[PDB]
């Protein structure tokens, strides 16, 4: 039975690594997103035909 | 004489009329640049338009 106890304190540190994963993979998500709109800012940059002052 | 100044004036407006051609600065009908390029691709290739001076 002393195992059992130990089994009661393991999932709490397995809830623990599947909280922290959460807030990385909300983190992620925003910096995918970041990550597109840059793409098409300089996309769009990479004009020749381009104003001095749209650069 | 009339003929001659009648000549003079209309080279004046032609070349009025070519160097005000200029959308937002930019023109291919003065001969200020080569060629310009536009984007024709999701990667950053171009199309190529070159410059016509009239």
């Amino acid at each position: 039975s002393a195992t059992a106890a130990s089994m009661n304190a393991v999932k709490d540190s397995l809830q623990r690594g599947q909280s922290t994963i959460d807030v990385a993979l909300a983190a992620g998500d925003t910096i995918t997103d970041l990550l597109g709109k840059m793409k098409e800012k300089a996309l769009a940059a990479s004009d020749t035909s381009l104003n001095t002052a749209s650069f | 004489n009339a003929l001659k100044s009648d000549f003079d004036s209309l080279r004046d407006q032609i070349e009025k009329a070519a160097t005000n051609a200029k959308f937002n600065g930019v023109s291919i009908a003065d001969g200020s640049t080569t060629k310009l390029t536009f984007l024709a691709n999701s990667d950053g290739s171009g199309f190529t338009v070159n410059a016509k001076t009239i």
